[PDB]
């Protein structure tokens, strides 16, 4: 049966399964600079399991077959187009921008639940405390408007607070001119195109708001390139950190039911993303949003709830 | 032509404290959308 | 701006179905629903319903009492009686207030 | 095919077994409660 | 008149489970095998009525509005079809039964013989009119059109609903021929004056009094065609029957209490045929005609004889019939040019020379010419009114007049010029909305031919 | 075949249904069936008038 | 209203005194509509659970069905129950006070004069 | 002690015009007393003497309401003898939306509650003589 | 006609709406106007016994 | 069938519907009365329950 | 908020209104009604924020103020009579001092300012229970003492409630505050109903409920506070909307719906009685309550609004909220008209 | 009551001690005893309208 009261009074609960390594890590950094490798690194170190970075198909890959939809059906947004021609009178920059929080969202809280339901921590990638940077930057660079801008603090007001914050936050520190020469050699006809100046002020966001804001509730590990790729340094001062400081200890069996609830809920995640702020940016006309939804439930494993689509393989469809 | 369909400018008038704000004393401000005041 | 799609634009149907009648693009639908329609309102409502409107019989009694006139008449005049008085109930059976 | 095989992959044969039997115990009782007062109404008026 | 019902309330699953490409079709169908079932009501050998039921009951002037009400069916169905084209499957099965929907509690409130009954059906004809107008209009004014039209509606009708409980109070039923059998003469006081005023506003609202015509003009120009037809063709009737049945028991205070509706209707007729010669939208001009048409079966309410009830009777039915093929002619353009604006499209007769005799004979009628029943009307309700006064004569002619000018230049503007050769999307006349306007125009030859079906209660 | 024409049962269906509830309807009201002053006969020939 | 008077047994669905009234028949229109409403909530239920209406959940919908004609028939019961005693009441408080309920001196129409009213 | 209220219906309409006057005037004063004290708690002002402003405009206003409705339903009685005509308190109900229309500065208004007003004061009188209640007490 | 009945319609009950919600979440207020309330119910007791 | 059906069936209706009048028009005065005079079953307000009095001594004479 | 507390509130909030109806004493009354306070405060507090600390203040000062007067009421009955009911002998004022008290504990006008405040600071599944479950004593209490009480402040009450809901649903743009006007609304039909039947009071509670139930859930099912936010509906659950409109109309009274047939039976009863001016002023005034339902209609399921991005996501996860109940709820307001001889 | 399901079960919580004629602990008479049980002893059966 589902989980509720009811499980978590039979003993389905929390603090009898959080073993140390029970923890959620974040392994930040700028662009190009060594997180995948890094984090599936230390997800094996320390058995804990890795979440990669979160796009634009989040949501199309977790949810149904698992496969990607069309654009028009997850985003209606491009990180090539943001690339090649910011400054757009489409939108694509804060169109993008929110999409891309809004999953950064929805995964922090599928690996909420996972580490709740089960002691074994997670690792992710830039998560919803530094989403903001990539937006801080197009601000100062002039490809978004101060209206976006409060737009997004104010669905981030309405959203992170409800949520446990990391435990450890690894920042990878690497310098612009690094990230180009990276860039360059990785290969991409759009990165490629990107600016010192955008890199820059990501930096500076990172450095002057993530830091300090992030050192006053979880323990930081600043790191370079070459103390990076040496991970067992790395792994043995998370393995010897101090836990203090966080709100991680206020909380009982009953805080994390009430918090298992709503990551288990994934609509009560983006109630505030869907919010009605009339952006010309998002705001979506009736006949497009309609077309788009009438497609959408006509495309297959869609149309019925998961249960319920026999095209996809479903018996028994009049008896539950 | 087809349907016509609310736009911004017919859905951001519901989008006050209150609507028919005739008054000039409804300084208001719309509340918040999870009922936690700004401090 | 805003997201919106753009106004389409008008489509000629006797392009693809020349043999078009008005209801639907697929031709054998248009085909049979326009047959339906003309013999179930031309063929049969109109046909039979006039038909029938027209064999109902003695409508509000018009006939009837046409009959039963003539019998009137001729039974008055013959004893003498006029055709019509002027009071319909007999004035023996009322009972009038005295003032 | 999906991921996150849900709840409802299968049906709930308890649920279904006794709603079932509710239904056919709402039945029979109704009948013979009806039979019942049928006969006492015509035991009461002759 | 369960035999005519129970089918109506089973086309809706037919409807629902039918499939995506055969319910228009038999839906319709059966729409006119229902059509073809009601002439069971025709069946009247003597002068007594027919009464199935407690419930139920037919009469010469409530059979003759159900068989118009079950004939319009499958003329909406067909009319409201090449739009909501595109629209889902699941729209176009609403649509569908929110007609039907409206077919049903008509067919109910003609066919009642209990006033309350009869109230609860004609207020619960808002929904489907409503729905119809708001998410199927193209306008943005629509909405504001449903508001004017739903609240005139119910501010004319709560009074009437308080006055039937007072009657059901003082009397013990509403049932109707026992407030026959059973009436008594009043006392000519303002309780009853106010009485009066109550029973009858609610009709005289939704049959548009010259003063409260400021629902019908919106409503059409706003709604659809389907919508246009049935507000046209019986909306306007339900008024019109509630005071064909309700007059009878208000006696003998309408002999001075109907005084001011009578001016009204007189005067109105005139202000609205007036506008017909000034208005640039068709649909607003046919909407005004409408209401000049509805005044003089008004003011021959009023007046209480069996002539003047025979005339409003068959101009009821009369424009009902061309009003919806007015309506239908002037959709058949809008769905090729999408402008209600009459001087715009002109010079036709050339490409449409044929539907430019449909726009002709439905002008025939409007401006009433012999032999018609909308003339048959028109004759015997001018004749009472000159009984009532021989100086109603001169509005009467006055009206007439306008009436034959509005009529030719609704014609002229757009049929009768020379071409407006910039108009590439003029695509030929389906044989669908011809089949619609013979459909229209045939009824009207065949009760012409045999207007014995049309008189009313009195005949 | 059936999937797509087991729609035609329905409205004949309701039809009959209709007479079958008019036939109820006058199987009740049966009073005053030979009483009334102008229709008063002997049952000379049936048992039952209507 | 009714509630204090003799014989009134307290929070009692139907007493035995309400055994003597002809039951209701299962085909009452009534019990027939309280059927369509059970039908109708299932149909609803899975069209706001986003499943197939009417090809899920025959079972919920039989139960739907049984639970309102079973709630219905008791109902009916009842309110007959309540209008026949309301009848008793009325008529043995008429049979009492033949004082308050005098028959109507009923003449007939040849002789009060009603008045005329032309056209 | 609720018979100055009671003298108004002891004589037809068309006499004791003065007292008559006086009355509707202590009803009005008695109407905008109660306004005052509702939008002075709520809604109230910055200065107690602009409250009492306030006070005073109300109530003055109401009783000119008042005293013209009276004082034109009697002269109409007494310029045509009609004291049971629903017509002359529908005028003086004109009358006393007049003297609103006056005092506020709005031809709407004015006109407003002309109708409304006029409506009111004659079906008042239309229950006075018919026999409507109002506030009656149970019988079922 | 149409200033005449629907606006000015809209118009009354708009400013009357206007009017009974121009309220400020002031619980002295409520209360002063709940004495208010008391005392006018008090006195129509008293007054018409 | 002939037009004595419907006739008779006339009758019957309007024979129910008069009957039905008659019962409203009374049961409105008898629920008058009732209310009225407390006569009657109906409207039987309440009032204390005499078996709850105690009808011992008192440890005093005077009550 | 662990099992045990939550079992102990929701218990006491439970027999409040239970110990209220099958108590004698007005004292057991009373205490009834000071459970259901008790009970209540907590869960209005308990997101811990100054909205809902400021609605909770709010409440306790009214109720307790109310109670106070209802107990000096018993208090003085108890002087004058040496039992503790009500009788027919007990001093007027004794009762209108009741009355008053028992509005202010309802929302009644002019005793209401408190309850749209309180209602908007607080979340959803508390007002369904503030505006349904605590109208049962207070008005049970008043069913008790129908006889005895004073029709012309009745009906001055009901009047001026039925008039500022109306005026106050008109502005409204957020849901809770509509609902507390429309809930005035109805109070005020049944205090206007009570002294001459309250067995139609009843009737119209149970349908009020029946019809606000099934709201809240409606409106709890996407947290949509707000017009703007409601009509995203077609977007995010579109099935809705068919039973929303529905509901609307029957709140608003609309003939062939049930929510009718309450201002119907009792407009037939006050007609009997005499009090045709009265229904004919409610009656009139109901219209503004079915506008501005009519205006929600139109945002919710007459026409589509801007709709947002991230509403795609919300579509593709799914939800299994909306449980049998609503269904079952909207179906018996809606579609039972043919009924009403039996729900009389 | 509004709910008589103490009558119903046949019980008392709070019907024994309403008025003076009731039962005291040690037989203590209170001050109205006997013309309180005089005026319920007459009431008894007629309530109200007619006892008033
Ligand atoms: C009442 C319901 C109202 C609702 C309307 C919607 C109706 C939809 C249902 C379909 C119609 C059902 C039947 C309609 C009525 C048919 C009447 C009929 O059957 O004709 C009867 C007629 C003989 O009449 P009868 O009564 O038997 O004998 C006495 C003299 N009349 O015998 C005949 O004449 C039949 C032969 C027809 C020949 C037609 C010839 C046309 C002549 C040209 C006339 C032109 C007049 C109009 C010109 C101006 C019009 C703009
Ligand atoms: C292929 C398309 C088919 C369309 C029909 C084609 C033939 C044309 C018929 C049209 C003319 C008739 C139109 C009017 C029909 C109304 C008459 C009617 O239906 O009478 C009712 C009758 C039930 O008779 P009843 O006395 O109630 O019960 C005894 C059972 N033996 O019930 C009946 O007799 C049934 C009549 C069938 C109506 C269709
Ligand atoms: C924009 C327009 C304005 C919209 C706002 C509307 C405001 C409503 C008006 C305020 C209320 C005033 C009406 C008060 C009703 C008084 C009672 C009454 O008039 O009933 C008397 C009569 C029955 O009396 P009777 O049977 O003879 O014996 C005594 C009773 N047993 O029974 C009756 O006559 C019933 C009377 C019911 C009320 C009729 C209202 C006037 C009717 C004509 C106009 C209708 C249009 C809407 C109202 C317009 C403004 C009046
Ligand atoms: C008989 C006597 C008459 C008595 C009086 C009768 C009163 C009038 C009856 C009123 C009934 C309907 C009133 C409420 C109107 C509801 C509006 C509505 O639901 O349509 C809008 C919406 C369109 O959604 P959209 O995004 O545009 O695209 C389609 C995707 N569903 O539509 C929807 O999205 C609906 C949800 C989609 C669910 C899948 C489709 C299943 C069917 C659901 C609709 C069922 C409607 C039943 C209609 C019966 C009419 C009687
Ligand atoms: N919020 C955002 N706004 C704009 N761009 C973003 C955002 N989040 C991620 N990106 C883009 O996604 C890309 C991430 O590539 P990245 O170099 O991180 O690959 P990777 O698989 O993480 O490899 P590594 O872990 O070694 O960096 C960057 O080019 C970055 O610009």
């Amino acid at each position: 049966l589902r989980y509720g009261l009811l499980a978590a009074i039979l003993g389905d609960k929390t603090t009898k399964k959080l073993h140390e390594y029970s923890r959620v890590i974040t392994v930040d950094g700028n662009i190009c600079s060594g997180k995948n490798k890094l984090a599936k690194e230390i997800a094996q170190q320390l058995g804990m399991k890795h979440y990669p970075e979160a796009g634009i198909q989040y949501s199309s890959t977790t949810t149904g077959d698992g496969r990607p939809l069309d654009i028009e059906f997850s985003g209606s947004c491009s990180l090539e187009k943001f690339y090649d021609d910011p400054k757009s009178n489409d939108g694509n920059s804060y169109r993008l921008q929110s999409w891309l929080y809004a999953s950064r969202l929805l995964q922090y809280a599928d690996a909420l639940e996972h580490l709740l339901s089960t002691g074994q921590g997670v690792v992710l990638e830039r998560s919803i405390y530094s989403d903001f940077v990539f937006l801080e930057a197009m601000y100062n660079q002039g490809y978004i408007r101060k209206q976006c801008v409060d737009h997004y603090n104010e669905i981030k007001r309405l959203t992170l607070p409800e949520y446990l914050p990391p435990h450890a936050v690894i920042y990878i520190d690497v310098p612009v001119p690094e990230v180009q020469s990276r860039i360059q050699k990785k290969g991409d006809p759009h990165e490629m195109k990107v600016t010192s100046a955008y890199l820059q002020d990501i930096e500076n966001a990172y450095k002057k708001t993530f830091l300090p804001k992030m050192s006053e509730m979880c323990e930081v590990l600043v790191y370079d390139s070459w103390e990076a790729e040496d991970p067992t340094k790395v792994v043995e001062d998370i393995e010897y950190l101090k836990y203090n400081k966080g709100p991680w200890l206020k909380q009982d069996d009953w805080t994390f039911h009430y918090l298992r609830m709503l990551v288990q809920d994934k609509t009560e995640v983006l109630n505030y993303t869907t919010i009605p702020v009339y952006l010309p940016e998002i705001t979506i006309g009736a006949h497009q949003g309609s077309r788009i939804y009438n497609s959408f439930r006509e495309l297959p494993g869609r149309k019925y709830a998961p249960g319920y689509n026999a095209e996809v393989g479903d018996k028994w469809i009049w008896l539950k | 032509a087809r349907q016509w369909q609310p736009d911004i400018e017919w859905a951001e008038q519901f989008s006050g404290a209150v609507m028919y704000p005739s008054k000039e004393t409804a300084h208001w401000k719309p509340p918040p959308w999870n009922d936690v005041d700004i401090l | 701006q805003w997201q919106e799609d753009p106004e389409p634009e008008d489509e000629n149907v006797y392009a693809k179905n020349p043999d078009f009648h008005g209801y639907d693009s697929d031709p054998v639908v248009d085909v049979w629903n326009m047959r339906a329609v003309f013999f179930f309102g031309f063929s049969i409502v109109l046909v039979f319903g006039t038909t029938f409107v027209a064999y109902v019989p003695d409508y509000r009694m018009q006939e009837w009492a046409r009959r039963e006139a003539e019998r009137l008449v001729k039974y008055r005049e013959v004893n003498g009686l006029p055709i019509m008085e002027s009071n319909y109930f007999d004035p023996s059976k009322i009972q009038l207030p005295e003032d | 095919f999906y991921v996150r095989e849900p709840v409802n992959a299968k049906p709930n044969w308890l649920a279904v077994g006794l709603s079932v039997g509710a239904s056919v115990f709402m039945w029979i009782y109704l009948i013979q409660t009806h039979n019942e007062d049928v006969l006492e109404y015509k035991r009461r008026n002759g | 008149m369960l035999k005519i019902i129970l089918p109506s309330l089973m086309l809706l699953p037919l409807t629902w489970l039918s499939s995506p490409k055969k319910t228009w079709t038999n839906v319709t169908s059966y729409s006119f095998l229902i059509s073809l079932t009601s002439l069971t009501l025709l069946w009247q050998t003597d002068e007594n009525y027919k009464n199935f039921s407690n419930m139920f009951s037919s009469d010469p002037l409530s059979t003759p509005l159900i068989i118009l009400t079950a004939w319009l069916l499958p003329l909406m169905l067909m009319a409201s079809q090449n739009h909501l084209k595109k629209d889902n499957n699941v729209l176009q099965k609403l649509y569908i039964s929110m007609l039907i929907s409206l077919q049903i509690l008509l067919i109910m409130t003609f066919s009642a013989t209990e006033l309350i009954m009869f109230y609860i059906l004609f207020e619960a004809t808002l929904i489907p009119t409503l729905i119809i107008i708001t998410r199927w209009g193209n306008q943005t004014e629509r909405l504001n059109a449903g508001i004017y039209f739903l609240f005139y509606t119910l501010i004319g009708s709560i009074p009437l609903l308080i006055a039937l409980i007072l009657i059901q109070n003082h009397v013990g039923t509403l049932n109707l021929m026992i407030l026959s059998f059973t009436t008594h003469t009043l006392d000519a006081s303002w309780s009853n004056n106010l009485l009066w005023l109550a029973c009858m506003m609610a009709f005289l609202i939704k049959m548009p009094l010259y003063g409260v015509h400021l629902w019908l003009p919106k409503a059409h120009v706003e709604a659809p065609i389907a919508g246009s037809m049935i507000l046209a063709a019986i909306l306007l009737k339900l008024g019109s029957y509630g005071m064909i049945r309700i007059s009878i028991i208000l006696d003998p205070l309408t002999k001075y209490m109907a005084y001011p509706f009578i001016l009204l209707s007189l005067w109105g007729m005139i202000m609205t045929s007036s506008i017909c010669l000034r208005q640039t939208d068709l649909k607003s001009l046919i909407a005004y005609s409408s209401v000049s048409h509805m005044a003089l079966v008004i003011a021959s309410i009023m007046i209480q004889t069996p002539w003047s009830f025979m005339g409003a009777t068959m101009l009821m039915i009369a424009h009902g019939l061309t009003s919806s093929l007015l309506f239908c002619l002037a959709n058949s353009n809008y769905e090729r040019i999408h402008s209600r604006t009459m001087i715009m499209a002109r010079g036709l007769q050339m490409v449409f020379p044929l539907m430019a005799t449909w726009w002709l004979m439905a002008s025939l009628a409007n401006l009433a010419l012999p032999p018609s029943i909308n003339l048959m009307g028109e004759l015997f309700i001018t004749m009472s009114l000159f009984s009532w006064s021989n100086f109603t004569i001169i509005l009467m002619g006055i009206n007439i007049i306008i009436t034959g000018m509005y009529s030719m230049y609704m014609i002229i503007t757009t049929q009768r010029g020379k071409l407006t050769n910039h108009m590439i999307n003029l695509q030929p006349s389906h044989t669908r909305e011809l089949t619609l306007m013979a459909l229209h125009m045939i009824p009207l030859i065949l009760l012409t031919t045999s207007p014995k079906l049309i008189t009313g209660l009195t005949m | 075949l059936l999937r797509e024409h087991w729609v035609h049962i329905l409205v004949p269906a309701g039809f009959v249904f209709g007479c079958y509830l008019d036939r109820k309807d006058d199987e009740k009201l049966t009073a005053f069936r030979n009483k009334s002053m102008l229709f008063q006969r002997e049952l000379r020939p049936n048992e039952e008038v209507t | 209203m009714m509630n204090g008077r003799p014989g009134h047994e307290p929070l009692k669905f139907l007493p035995d005194e309400a055994r003597s009234l002809p039951p209701p028949k299962l085909n009452d229109p009534r019990l027939v509509y309280m059927g369509l409403l059970g039908y109708c909530t299932g149909l609803m239920d899975n069209m706001l659970r986003m499943r197939p209406v009417m090809r899920a959940g025959l079972h919920r919908q039989l139960l739907f069905v049984t639970s309102f004609v079973f709630a219905g028939y008791f109902y009916l019961k009842r309110q007959n129950y309540l209008y026949a005693v309301k009848d008793h009441d009325m008529f043995g408080y008429i049979k009492l006070h033949p004082e308050d309920f005098p028959e109507k001196e009923k003449k007939t129409y040849a002789e009060i004069l009603e008045p005329f009213h032309p056209v | 002690v609720k018979r100055f209220f009671e003298s108004y219906h002891e004589v037809p309409d068309g006499t004791q015009c003065h007292r008559k006057t006086y009355i509707t005037t202590a009803l009005g004063g008695i109407c905008g007393i109660i306004g005052s004290a509702y939008s002075v708690s709520l809604n109230p002002a910055d200065s107690t003497l602009e409250a009492v402003a306030r006070v005073g405009r109300y109530t003055f206003t109401a009783a000119a309401i008042g005293a013209m409705f009276g004082l034109t339903t009697c002269v109409s009685a007494q310029v045509r003898e009609k004291p049971d005509d629903p017509l002359n308190y529908f005028i003086g109900g004109c009358a006393g939306g007049l003297t609103l229309g006056a005092r506020t500065h709005s031809y709407g208004t004015a006109a407003m509650g002309c109708v409304y007003m006029g409506t009111a004061a004659a079906l008042f009188k239309i229950g006075k003589l018919e026999g409507w209640e109002l506030f009656p007490t149970p019988k079922v | 006609l149409e200033k005449t009945i629907p606006k000015s319609t809209s118009t009354l009950h708009t400013n009357m709406t206007t009017l009974t919600t121009n309220q400020k979440g002031l619980i002295k207020l409520y209360f002063m106007s709940f004495l208010i309330n008391i005392i006018l119910i008090i006195i129509l007791y008293s007054i018409n016994l | 069938d002939g037009p004595e059906k419907n006739y008779e069936k006339t009758l019957a209706i309007l024979q129910i519907e008069s009957e039905k009048a008659e019962l409203r028009l009374k049961e409105q005065e008898v629920r008058r009365l009732m209310r009225a005079r407390g006569d009657g079953p109906w409207y039987q307000f309440p009032t204390p329950e005499k078996e709850f009095i105690d009808h011992s001594p008192k440890a005093t004479p005077d009550n | 908020m662990n099992p045990i507390t939550l079992a102990i509130i929701y218990f006491t909030i439970f027999l409040g209104p239970v110990i209220t109806m099958s108590s004698t004493n007005l004292m057991l009354m009373w205490v009834g009604l000071e459970f259901s306070l008790l009970a209540i405060i907590p869960m209005l507090i308990n997101k811990k924020n100054p909205r809902s600390t400021e609605a909770a203040t709010k409440y306790f000062v009214t109720q307790a103020t109310a109670s106070m007067i209802i107990l000096l009421a018993i208090v003085l009955n108890y002087k004058q009579l040496g039992t503790w009911m009500f009788q027919q002998q007990t001093n007027g004022l004794i009762l209108n001092m009741t009355l008053m008290a028992l509005s202010m504990k309802l929302g009644l006008a002019p005793f209401h300012f408190w309850l749209p405040e309180v209602t908007q600071g607080i979340p959803l599944h508390m007002g369904l229970i503030l505006l349904t479950w605590q109208k049962i004593a207070p008005l049970s209490i008043l069913i008790q003492i129908y006889p005895l009480l004073n029709s012309t402040i009745i009906l001055m009450l009901a009047i001026t409630s039925i008039f500022m809901g109306a005026w106050g649903g008109l502005n409204q743009t957020q849901m809770r505050k509509i609902m507390a006007y429309s809930s005035i609304a109805h109070m005020g039909w049944m205090l206007a109903i009570l002294p001459y039947n309250p067995s139609l009071t009843l009737l119209n509670l149970m349908i009020y409920i029946i019809l606000t139930a099934p709201m809240f859930m409606a409106l709890m099912l996407n947290n949509s506070m707000t017009i703007n936010s409601i009509s995203l509906l077609w977007n995010k659950t579109p099935a809705m909307l068919t039973m929303i409109s529905l509901m609307l109309l029957s709140l608003g009274g609309l003939p062939p719906l049930t929510g009718f047939l309450p201002k119907w039976i009792i407009i037939t009863e006050l007609m009997k009685n005499n009090c045709l001016i009265m229904a004919t002023l409610m009656a009139m005034m109901a219209l503004l309550n079915l506008f501005f339902y009519t205006r929600l209609i139109y945002s919710t399921s007459l026409t589509m609004f801007p709709t947002n991005n991230n509403s795609k996501m919300m579509t593709h996860q799914t939800k299994t909220k909306p449980n049998l109940m609503f269904s079952t709820l909207a179906i018996m307001s809606t579609m039972t008209l043919p009924l009403a001889p039996q729900l009389i | 009551p509004f709910l008589d399901i103490q009558k119903k079960l046949g019980i008392s919580l709070d019907r024994h001690f309403m008025f003076l004629s009731a039962e005291q602990p040690y037989k203590n008479a209170a001050r109205c005893h006997a013309f309180e049980k005089e005026w319920i002893e007459c009431a008894h059966g007629i309530g109200g309208t007619r006892a008033k």
